[PDB]
């Protein structure tokens, strides 16, 4: 029977538990208390600058519409066009039929 | 086998240390039954 | 005096705030209080957490057009409830600004707290 | 490999103690293997799994 170790050194790092569970808070933490003191500071800014000088200062999104289409095929420029075929197709063909 | 390296290291896994831990008999069971020819045990220990 | 006043030149209103309480009870609620600038106590070392803080406001603002003020002032001082629900000044509130619009720090207390207002009513008027 | 020193990954070795320590030997085995399939690849040609 073979025994692998896959566990890149983990094994190594003291009180596992205690230590993951620290890096999850201190990270947490940081993150609440800075989004909590912008959003203070952003509000602090309405009261002392006025919420309608900050109100002409966002931007407006645009919505998509549908707009169904007929899709027509594409015509190419003629230039192109008698590229495709061999020049000497012009006038060959009874186009009535 | 997929075997853990944490055995009840962490909070509430349930029962999933124990089902972990136990697997790691067959590391002697493969010598002291009879399957030997007809399994082999690889232990793997899966880490993060 | 009534009439119509553009007196602005000369005017000015002095307005006692009422008490605001705040239950400091987690780490990011101390850290938001840190935050801003007129938050101001004696030792910075002193240990928010847990304690309950009172928020004693006066605010002296004087205007310079119709609606936006020309100056806030907001000061007072900040104590914190002892066992013997005593309260012990801590530090202060020291506000001051020019062409302000409203006043933050009493929109801060006033979300951010709960207002002590020592009027207390009976069950039903009792007619003498 | 350095002298005193285990790799990220390693095979064991069970002692007559009964532990399951890092054996060298096993390891390379096993990371040499990992090399030359890094270089070739496997196959796997008739293995039912």
């Amino acid at each position: 029977p073979v025994m692998a170790d896959l566990n890149g050194g983990l094994q190594f790092v003291p009180e596992l538990k205690e230590f993951t569970a620290k890096l999850r808070k201190e990270l947490v933490e940081t993150s609440e208390v800075r989004k909590a003191v912008s959003i203070e500071t952003a509000l602090e800014h309405k009261v002392v600058n006025g919420n309608s000088a900050d109100a002409a200062y966002a931007q407006v999104e645009i919505q998509p519409r549908a707009n169904i289409q007929l899709d027509f095929p594409e015509l190419k420029p003629y230039k192109q066009v008698k590229q495709i075929a061999p020049a000497e197709l012009e006038g060959l063909l009874d186009l009535e039929r | 086998l997929p075997m853990s390296p944490n055995h009840g290291t962490f909070g509430g896994d349930g029962m999933y240390s124990e089902s972990k831990l136990s697997l790691e008999t067959l590391f002697n069971r493969w010598h002291s039954e009879s399957w030997a020819n007809q399994l082999t045990v690889c232990g793997a220990i899966i880490g993060w | 005096y009534r009439g119509n006043y553009t007196d602005f030149e000369n005017t000015f209103q002095k307005t006692v705030e009422p008490v605001y309480q705040m239950h400091i009870k987690t780490s990011k609620d101390i850290a938001v209080l840190r935050s801003k600038e007129w938050f101001q106590l004696d030792d910075e070392d002193f240990d928010l957490l847990n304690k309950t803080l009172t928020f004693e406001t006066e605010t002296e603002v004087t205007f310079k057009n119709a609606n936006i003020f020309s100056s806030v002032k907001c000061f007072g001082p900040i104590k914190v409830e002892l066992p013997t629900k005593e309260t012990v000044e801590i530090g202060i509130v020291d506000y001051e600004a020019g062409a302000s619009h409203g006043n933050p720090v009493v929109d801060f207390l006033k979300r951010n707290g709960s207002t002590l207002e020592q009027k207390v009513n009976l069950e039903n008027p009792i007619p003498i | 490999i350095p002298r005193e020193t285990i790799p990220f990954l390693h095979l064991r070795k069970k002692t007559p103690a009964g532990d399951w320590k890092y054996d060298r030997q096993l390891s390379s085995l096993f990371l040499d293997g990992l090399e030359k399939a890094a270089f070739n690849g496997v196959t796997f040609k008739d293995k039912y799994v």
